[PDB]
């Protein structure tokens, strides 16, 4: 079972008054623990997970401090590509950059991530070697240049291959209870009657943790694509994820038809059928 | 934990 | 760049007329981050709901949770309402317990 940390950043530009909106969020898996708000009240680095709530005054303090740091770096960035792209003050702007590591079932070191888009789109991103850069245009070539020249991959490898480890095999000791803990799906069948001759059939999964599932339709024992439905993983609010996927059958038929269940929680695949 | 070190674009 | 909202609308935990439940309408895949989304009661704005943090995707495309505390009947319509930049009128889907 392999494990992520990561850790999202977005800034908007607010023309006419002000600093931008800045919106900061940390995930464990998919779980998030901790959220900053430019726009709310505390101005403080804030826990959204019970076991983040553990740490102490000093890691709330540290949080808090970078996570400005991180604030005025990306209001900082959104003047210097305003300037890079030739455009001007009038309109908004948005800066996102990601970061993180992941572990594979050992929780040593498998792959580190640092990238950065403005407007949506790619700027630059850190190699998989975590020694080079990919810039995308001519405007992200000159922050390549830069952070060659300052040493910044080197800095970043060092946390990636390091301290965000350290940290993540932390939070997943602390929070053992529900991060170490796999939410099977909860599958179950619908039929809905279109016609006298069509029918729906519907596959559904519930309350599953992580994300991360595989529903697939079968049809006499062969993978059936054609006539199917499959909705995007949507989050259930409670922690837990939900998906169904369907198939339009003929009335009488159904029983020709299976649902394929995969996902961490599951040691073998399930099978549904009406 | 978030990075410590930062640099802008 | 411009992306236009994906939008489902659907409960928390499994339909049961009469029972306490969560209301949620989920927004994914849209630039930029700016958007409006109101949940719906018999085409009421609900007053009180609530959101999750802003968040993306690989792709950086944002998404976002909104959701209420309700109660489903055989009589009252659900609903989210999205509004966006990309979208010329707000979106109306409207919650099926099926769907």
């Amino acid at each position: 079972g392999s494990h992520s940390m990561r850790y999202f950043f977005t800034s908007v530009s607010r023309p006419g008054r002000g600093e931008p909106r800045f919106i900061a969020v940390g995930y464990v898996d998919d779980t998030q623990f901790v959220r900053f708000d430019s726009d709310a009240a505390s101005q403080r680095m804030e826990p959204r997970a019970p076991w983040i709530e553990q740490e102490g005054p000093e890691y709330w303090d540290g949080e808090t401090r970078k996570v400005k740091a991180h604030s005025q770096t990306h209001r900082v960035d959104l003047g210097t590509l305003r300037g890079y792209y030739n455009q001007s003050e009038a309109g908004s702007h948005t800066v996102q950059r990601m970061y993180g590591c992941d572990v594979g079932s050992d929780w040593r070191f498998l792959r580190g991530y640092h990238q950065y888009a403005y407007d949506g789109k790619d700027y630059i991103a850190l190699k998989e070697d975590l020694r080079s850069w990919t810039a995308a245009d001519m405007a992200a070539q000159t922050t390549k240049h830069k952070w060659e020249a300052a040493h910044v991959a080197e800095q970043l490898r060092a946390y990636l291959e390091g301290t965000c480890v350290e940290w993540l095999r932390r939070y997943l000791e602390n929070g053992k209870e529900t991060l170490q803990r796999t939410d099977a799906p909860k599958t179950h069948m619908t039929h809905h009657a279109v016609s006298d001759h069509e029918a729906t059939l519907r596959c559904w999964a519930l309350s599953f943790y992580p994300a991360e599932i595989t529903l697939t339709w079968q049809r006499d024992g062969e993978d059936q694509t054609q006539d199917t439905e499959l909705v995007e993983t949507r989050p259930a609010g409670d922690g837990t994820f939900q998906k169904w996927v369907a198939v339009v059958v003929p009335s009488g038929q159904e029983q020709r038809y299976t649902c394929h269940v995969q996902h961490e929680g599951l040691p073998k695949p399930l099978t549904l059928r009406w | 934990g978030i990075l410590g070190l930062v640099f802008t674009l | 760049i411009q992306r236009t909202p994906k939008i489902q609308v659907y409960s928390r935990h499994p339909a049961e007329n009469g029972k306490s439940n969560f209301l949620n309408c989920y927004v994914s895949g849209f630039h930029p981050s700016d958007i409006e989304v109101d949940l719906l009661k018999n085409g009421e704005r609900i007053e009180k709901v609530e959101h999750s943090d802003l968040s993306f995707s690989k792709d950086w495309s944002f998404y976002l949770l909104y959701y209420t505390e309700f109660t489903p009947t055989e009589k009252d319509e659900y609903a989210c309402r999205v509004n966006h930049v990309t979208l010329s009128q707000p979106k109306i889907v409207k919650w099926d317990r099926d769907m």
